[PDB]
């Protein structure tokens, strides 16, 4: 069991601190995650100020465990096997025409709520380019997540490219090598070859003051 | 009085039956032809009825070797006409089946057979295909656990025999369909019924229900089957044995909060907990465990009360079943969702031609008059009944009956006579079996789990000392053959040992052992602490029953019990006939909207260019937000066209496409009339670009998935509706009327929302 | 207005209301033809020297339906809480409530009886020796006879009312006595000419008190109820829960009945004693058109009023019957709580209705004082309650027919 | 002891039967037969679900 | 939302013919459209795509300053260009735009032979 | 004073009525004024029917 008896609703909160050439950015946020549906419904705030890089360059570092499992598959997730013990997660985030994100993230059940503590560190930046130039648009796209497990570190290695619309019309191709560890050590359940089909949705609140981005997403996986 | 008509008519059929016995062989399929042939020319059916009736009796003659006497020519002639022919149990009625379903199916529309149970209706359906298929039609035997073309190709035959449950859920399944060629079922021609007491009466209360799976909860289940295994009985919770049901107490509920840690139980948030709790409850209390269910593989296989028999399929509602899962720690599963919703009595009148023969339906002709527009037909009986029935022996507590029966069997048994012991629940048969272990007799117990071998037990009941115990499965329509030299001796020496819930039910049972003026013994047997007694019993004699002492040794011989017994089986009688109406004049208004809503979900399955159906739609949704904005009430020039102007660039139209200088303050028919021609050429744009092909199929998949889910909504709604409105007559209103008035509302706003939804899902894609 | 022209398309509804004008004409050509020893144009001279039916034409039916309404409310009264035998009846299903018609119908044949009996003697006395010729004991069968007949004929057709005309047959009869009083006082009202003044404000008076009567009369308190063993687990509408109601005067006409029945009883019995200082002092005391019997009056509805609200209610056995079926009132215990908690609630709403049934009852006395009225006008009485509540019912039952022959379908 | 009060109504009832046993007039005839009440309509008072 | 391709055919690596897919629900006046195109055995990527409704357009490397995607607003469609293909752009294209979600055409196949 | 809190609790209980609008009250009072008119018309008609009858058949 574990994150099968999390069948019900979710309470979900974000928390990341980041620094990008010394510009320092601090966003927090909270809502609801599903897993028998499978969805995620997240207000995020930024509350430092203005967003460094832009919103869509931090949506795959916003919690991948709420995903849609019809029957089969049920056998086959590790991310219903490091919960509720906690989870940990670290990405090498290579920009095509530009630098490098590492980040930093533990995402484990604190107490009861999915708490993410992010800290990320952009380096090898420079900020006349598109991402600190602020040239995306105000979308995600959809995409498949490439999930395969090691064995020297009884690990998730997830492999990935993303794709950020232009403002100029052009896309920035973005990969992502993620390293997914567990924190407690019981019951580790490293399946195959598998991928997330995921989509998402950025929109805003017309009644909210300050620079807000809400987040709605789905989660399906396949290929097992 | 037409019982003359009959009878002349059963004479005419032996004339013609003088003459047609130097018929030779394949002029009988040669007269079958012909009569096809015939028939279509200017001849109806009773222009042919007498050629045919002395035929089919030719036919029997030669295949069978059983000629039918003259009252089974007057049964058959009474089921063309649609009229119930009541005969006597034991009388021969399945050749009188034969006679109308040959005389109806020469037209090829199709006539189906129905009867109680499975293994009846493949007996009946192995005899009678071998007397059909000498004449030269098809039958096919409809089962439960066919494919869908097994089934297909069953329904394509002349005559289907098949169970209720079977047609029920085909004819349920096919309007379910996406497409016609995955139909089932024919256009419904005729059905003649067997037991039509049983189907029509006892089990017309039960509806029928197809439920999908839904969401799988699990924590609250575990969580109240161990609040309840923790709950010292009958000082925390009440149990009426009236009715079924269980309460908590006042410190039950102290207990149940102070487990949980909530601080009120009846508060709205916890309606969960609560509606858990109480399913918890009545599966541990109220539902016995081999009395009204079975352990089988791990799951829980529930047992028909009216049948006996155990239906794999059919789960409980509304979380009950999860519960009787959680009771023995087997793997819970998901839960139950209507997908829709008849009943016997509005399928059976849809069929537009229907007879049926019966044992015991004397008592319910009044019944039979008022609903499907039938009367009773009595015929008489060829040989006198030597049926002989004891009257019944009544005893104190239920050990003494057992011993009592035991001692019966035991008496019987060292005879040679041949003896079937009825029982009703399946437990206390292997009890009457376990008590009969003591003694050293042999026996073939016919429960509900031994029903694999049932058709050797039945042969084998027959025969020189055969004992066998068997619950409500040897009820309705078993046959048992007496054997060899049994008849001397007055054989199968029938025992009941419980008053079953109507007259007519144990009425059968009774005549189980009469089978064609053979000498018979029914003895029953009851006792004072029996179900029946303490569920339904007076309470004023309730004292009087401690005065006639406690040995056991001889039954009562008293006249206030027999009529306590009587009183009581009349007053069960009275509640079924109560339920059985009030759930007719309750379902009659969900037949209304049924009988619409498959109307147009079939209309809209075979049109070859439904383009009209989905404008007219779309600009009836379109009128009604054009009303329901711009009122006639207000005033022109304050509409507010700019929150109507927003619905209709994000609903029905695409962005750019309309502001509020388009129209401004114009009529209201003139401006719906320019945003229908705007729909329309948009609706051109998209038919020419998807084709003619690709968008139908895509405009039917819309409209079928909106249409099952917006049924599916309104008929959970309308049941929640059904038990609040039983609540509602408190106010000196009959609830009847509110209740077609509220189910008339919903049913608009569930038509309303199809129409929105079909709208914004055409138009936006 | 559509509404009517709607009726008339439809085949069957027209069918019951023209069944319904036609049983209606048979109740009506009835009442003039009487029993074959009457006298009444000595009858009619002896009021020149609205109760009208028997004032015209002392007639077959003269008593009425009357019998029928005060046996089923005796019996009705029986099933609480006097005999266990009518307690069992009641409580032994739907054949219970057969074998209690049965019971009722011959109740209303001996009631009928003997109040026929009483009614024949009591028009005798005003009379004056010769109301029937040659008055003794043996000519009171015949006339007993009739009038159980013509009592019985009219139960036999306020059930072919209920069976093929429109609404509840016995509530239809009673309308059309009242209505059909109606037209006698229009002609009197015609006949007495201030002028106009008088005329257009109790016009409004009759406007303004049927809009109250009608404001009372449909009022629901709306207790919402949430049944347990529902899941309610799906996408709901949320539009019409499950509630129960309670109508805010929960008795109707009966304790005005009972009002009047236990003011006139004391005149009845100093009427049999003779004559006394104590009698007449009683009997000007115990009128309530005198307004020193109106207080008592006033606190007699509202004492049989409190009465009847709760024996018809029964708000004990309703908590018994709500807790062993499921729901419950939330946040509420099922048991005594519940129970309380109604009880709490009827007693504010049968105080709300006591005060507009004691107006409503106190109202055409004020009438005939205020309006320079003839003394059997009686406007506003009990006879506009049933008027506007038979009439309401009738309409709302005919409405859901029409509903029910309305469906649409989205072909269109 | 209500139902001593009950008992005393029924037979107040019968009073109102036997009221007419009398020794204005139009006044005590209209408090006889105009009022003219209607009935209550007192009681219209008033197994599981099953799958495939 | 649903979008219709079409104008593909057996070409020789000397001819010029236009690729158009036509876009159904939603105006082609206010969002970014942008072709792909996958072969066999390859992977599907990008290859053109214009936004800004049609004044700014871009193109990747391998068609710079050959291919030019042009559209209509009164067709409510775009067309691409083969002008100066080659047998290296034997693939099967797509046209993908992104209102929300993102849909994808059902593909149209050109071989070069 | 016991009754203050009692008739504020009156009061506050009669605003919990669902009381009828004022459009289906005006529905109300023109079907109820129109079946008595009706009714009273129907009546004196055939009153007078049936006594122009049994004066002509004296
Ligand atoms: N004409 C006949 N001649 C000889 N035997 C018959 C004839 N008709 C019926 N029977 C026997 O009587 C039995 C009655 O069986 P069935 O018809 O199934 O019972 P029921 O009459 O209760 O439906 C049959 O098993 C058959 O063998
Ligand atoms: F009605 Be029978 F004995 F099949
Ligand atoms: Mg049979």
């Amino acid at each position: 069991k574990g994150e099968e008896l999390f069948t019900g609703v979710v309470p979900i909160l974000v928390e990341l601190d980041g620094d990008v050439n010394g510009h320092k950015f601090s966003v927090s946020g909270e809502g609801e995650g599903d897993a028998t549906y499978g969805k995620l419904t997240l207000k995020f705030i930024c509350t430092t100020g203005k967003l460094p890089v832009p919103w869509p360059t931090l949506v795959t570092t916003f919690v991948q465990c709420f995903s849609r499992y019809p029957d089969h598959m049920k056998r086959h997730d590790f991310f219903k096997s490091a919960m509720p013990e906690g989870y940990v997660q670290e990405r090498t985030i290579s920009f095509k025409d530009d630098g490098n994100y590492k980040t930093r993230a533990e995402v484990k059940f604190e107490g009861d709520t999915l708490v993410n503590r992010i800290e990320l560190k952009g380096i090898d930046f420079k900020e006349d380019g598109n991402i600190l130039g602020h040239k995306l648009e105000y979308n995600y796209n959809s995409h498949n997540v490439y999930i395969t497990a090691d064995k020297q570190k009884n690990g998730i290695k997830a492999n990935f490219k993303i794709r950020h619309n232009i403002e100029d019309g052009s896309v920035q191709l973005a990969d992502h090598y993620q390293q997914n560890t567990p924190i407690g050590d019981g019951p580790v359940l490293l399946p195959d070859n598998h991928y997330l089909s995921t989509q998402s949705a950025l929109s805003k609140d017309p009644n909210e003051k300050r620079d807000h981005m809400v987040l709605l997403e789905f989660v399906t996986a396949a290929g097992i | 009085r037409t019982l003359n008509r009959y009878e002349k008519i059963a004479n005419d059929i032996d004339a013609i039956r003088g003459d047609y016995e130097n018929l030779s062989d394949d002029a009988l399929k040669h007269k079958t032809i012909e009569f096809k042939e015939r028939l279509e020319k200017g001849a109806t059916t009773d222009d042919l009825l007498v050629e045919a009736f002395a035929v089919v009796r030719e036919a029997s003659r030669r295949v069978t070797g059983m000629f039918p006497f003259k009252v089974q020519l007057m049964g058959g002639v009474a089921l063309h006409d649609g009229n119930i022919a009541e005969m006597k149990t034991g009388e021969g009625k399945t050749l009188t089946s034969t006679l109308p379903v040959y005389l109806n199916a020469l037209t090829g529309k199709g006539v189906h057979v129905v009867t109680v149970n499975e293994y009846l209706a493949s007996r009946d359906a192995e005899q009678m295909g071998k007397i059909f298929e000498f004449l030269g039609l098809t039958v096919g035997l409809n089962l439960n656990s066919m494919s869908k073309d097994e089934k297909r190709e069953a329904y394509a035959a002349d005559i289907t025999y098949s169970t209720n449950n079977e047609l029920g859920f085909d004819y349920l399944r096919d309007n379910m369909v996406l497409y016609k060629e995955q139909m089932v079922q024919r256009p419904l021609h005729f059905a003649v019924i067997d037991e039509v007491d049983s189907i029509l009466i006892d089990e017309a209360r039960t509806p029928l229900i197809i439920s999908g799976q839904a969401a799988k909860s699990t924590k609250l289940y575990v969580q109240a089957n161990a609040f309840v295994r923790t709950l010292k009985a009958e000082k925390d919770y009440t149990y009426d044995i009236k009715t079924k049901a269980v309460q908590l107490t006042e410190e039950g509920m102290t207990k149940a909060e102070k487990a949980f840690g909530i601080d009120n139980l009846f508060d709205v948030k916890h309606v969960a907990l609560n509606h858990h709790i109480n399913q918890a409850l009545k599966a541990h209390v109220a539902m016995q465990k081999d009395v009204d269910y079975v352990v089988e593989d791990g799951q829980v296989v529930i047992v028909d009360s009216f049948t006996g028999r155990l239906m794999k399929g059919r789960r409980y509602s509304e979380g009950l079943h999860q519960a009787i899962e959680a009771k023995e720690g087997l793997e819970i599963q998901n839960e139950s969702m209507t997908l829709a919703t008849i009943t016997f009595q509005n399928y059976f009148r849809m069929y537009e031609k229907l007879a049926g023969m019966t044992g015991t339906a004397k008592t319910e002709e009044e019944e039979f008059r008022n609903i499907y527009n039938m009367q009773v037909v009595t015929i008489p009986t060829n040989r006198p009944v030597v049926r002989d029935d004891r009257p019944d022996l009544i005893y104190r507590t239920m050990e003494g009956k057992f011993k009592a029966v035991a001692e019966d069997v035991a008496q019987r048994y060292m005879t040679g006579q041949p003896v079937l012991v009825g029982t009703v629940a399946v437990e206390t048969s292997e009890l009457i079996s376990k008590l009969l272990k003591n003694k050293g007799i042999p026996h073939q117990v016919l429960n509900a789990k031994n029903h694999e071998r049932e058709a050797q037990i039945i042969e084998e009941a027959g025969q020189k000392g055969a004992v066998t115990i068997a619950t409500n499965m040897a009820g309705r329509g078993t046959d048992i053959k007496l054997g060899e030299g049994v008849k001397e001796l007055g054989g199968l020496a029938v025992v009941g040992t419980e008053r079953h819930e109507s007259r007519r039910i144990d009425n059968q049972l009774r005549g189980r052992s009469g089978r064609q003026g053979d000498p018979g013994i029914t003895q029953f047997y009851l006792s004072m602490e029996d179900e029946l007694m303490r569920r339904f019993g007076a309470e004023r004699t309730m004292a009087m029953l401690d005065r006639f002492g406690m040995d056991d040794s001889t039954p009562i011989q008293s006249k206030m019990v027999s009529r306590a017994v009587e009183s009581s089986q009349k007053r069960v009688e009275g509640n079924n006939f109560d339920s059985r109406k009030q759930l007719l004049q309750y379902d009659d208004v969900l037949r209304q909207q049924r009988e619409v809503i498959y109307k147009q979900r079939f209309e809209v399955i075979d049109s070859e260019n439904l383009r009209e159906i989905v404008e007219n739609m779309i600009k009836s949704s379109l009128e009604r937000a054009i009303a329901a904005y711009t009122p006639r009430e207000e005033l022109p020039e304050e509409w507010k066209l700019d929150g109507l102007v927003d619905l209709i660039n994000t609903t029905y139209l695409d962005e750019g496409a309309l502001e509020k200088s388009d129209i401004f303050g114009k009529e209201p028919d003139e401006m719906l009339e320019l945003i229908m021609d705007r729909i329309i050429t948009k609706y051109n744009e998209k038919e020419e670009q998807f084709g003619k092909e690709q968008m139908r199929e895509f405009e039917k998949v819309i409209v079928l998935r909106a249409v099952d889910s917006k049924w599916m909504d309104h008929i959970d709604a309308m049941d929640q509706l059904r038990q609040g409105i039983h609540l509602r007559a408190y106010a000196q209103t009959n609830p009847l009327r509110e209740y077609q008035m509220e189910g008339f509302a919903m049913f608009e706003h569930m038509i309303e929302s199809i129409e929105d939804e079909v709208a914004k899902f055409v138009m936006k894609a | 207005f559509r509404t009517i022209s709607n009726f008339m398309r439809v085949s069957d509804i027209r069918n019951k209301i023209i069944f319904t004008l036609l049983m209606l004409i048979v109740f009506r050509i009835g009442t003039f033809i009487p029993v074959p020893s009457v006298n009444t144009d000595v009858l009619k001279l002896q009021d020149q020297l609205f109760c009208g039916g028997a004032l015209q034409n002392f007639s077959i039916f003269a008593m009425g339906v009357m019998p029928y309404i005060t046996a089923s409310i005796i019996v009705q009264l029986l099933q609480m809480d006097v005999v266990p035998k009518f307690a069992e009846w009641s409580k032994q299903g739907e054949m219970g409530r057969r074998k209690l018609a049965q019971f009722t119908r011959y109740f209303t044949i001996v009631l009928g009886f003997i109040q026929a009996l009483g009614m024949s003697y009591g028009f005798n006395n005003l009379a004056g020796g010769m109301l029937i010729q040659n008055p003794g004991i043996g000519t009171y069968l015949l006339i007993a006879v009739v009038l159980t007949a013509g009592t019985a004929f009219l139960m036999w057709l306020g059930e072919q009312i209920t069976a093929k005309g429109v609404g509840n047959g016995i509530s239809i009869i009673i309308f059309a006595g009242i209505v059909s009083g109606i037209p006698t006082i229009l002609n009197q009202i015609y006949a007495q000419t201030l002028n106009i003044v008088r005329l257009l404000l109790v016009a409004l008076a009759v406007v303004a008190v049927i809009v109250g009567v009608i404001y009372i009369q449909q009022a629901f308190r709306k207790i919402p109820i949430q049944y347990a063993k529902r899941l309610e687990g799906r996408n709901p509408v949320g539009g019409h829960s499950t509630h129960l109601p309670l109508k805010v005067n929960p008795a109707g006409v009966i304790p005005v009945i009972f009002a009047v029945s236990f003011l006139i009883a004391p005149p009845t019995i100093a009427s049999f004693f003779g004559t006394n200082d104590v009698t007449l002092w009683i009997r000007r005391t115990f009128d309530y058109t005198h307004p020193v019997g109106m207080t008592i009056y006033v606190v007699l509805i509202i004492a049989f009023t409190y009465f009847y609200a709760f024996v018809q209610v029964n708000p004990e056995q309703m908590a018994d019957n709500l807790k062993k079926q499921g729901g419950y009132i939330p946040g509420i215990r099922p048991g005594k709580n519940t129970q309380e908690y109604v009880t709490r609630i009827l007693y504010r709403l049968t105080l709300v209705g006591s005060l507009f049934l004691a107006f409503i009852a106190v109202l055409p006395v004020f009438f005939v004082n205020f309006a320079n009225l003839p003394p059997s006008a009686q406007i506003g009485g009990t006879s506009l309650l049933i008027v506007v509540g038979v009439a309401l019912e009738t309409m709302k039952q005919l409405e859901s027919q029409l509903v029910k022959r309305h469906y649409r379908g989205f072909i269109k | 002891a209500k139902k001593t009060i009950l008992f005393l109504l029924t037979v107040l009832t019968t009073v109102l039967v036997s009221g007419w046993v009398v020794l204005v007039i139009l006044k005590t005839l209209h408090m006889f037969c105009v009022p003219f009440l209607l009935v209550g309509a007192f009681s219209n008072a008033d197994g599981d679900g099953d799958s495939p | 939302v649903a979008l219709v391709e079409s104008g593909g055919a057996l070409v020789q690596p000397g001819g010029s013919l236009r690729l158009s897919c036509a876009a159904s629900g939603f105006p082609v006046n206010r969002y970014s459209m942008r072709w792909y195109r996958q072969a066999p055995g390859k992977e599907r990527e990008w290859v053109a795509g214009m936004s800004s409704a049609g004044d700014r357009s871009s193109y990747e490397d391998s068609v710079k300053g050959r291919f030019t995607i042009s559209r209509d607003d009164a067709r409510n469609t775009v067309y691409l260009q083969m002008n100066s293909l080659k047998p290296e752009d034997t693939a099967v294209y797509y046209c993908n735009v992104n209102v929300g979600f993102e849909y994808w055409g059902q593909g149209t196949q050109v071989t070069v032979s | 004073q016991r009754v203050t809190n009692f008739f504020k609790e009156v009061v506050r209980e009669l605003k919990k009525v669902s009381w009828p609008n004022r459009k289906e009250l005006v529905n109300y009072t023109a079907v109820v004024l129109a079946t008595v008119a009706f009714f009273t018309v129907f009546f004196a008609v055939i009153d007078l029917g049936i006594s122009q009858l049994i004066r002509l058949v004296f």
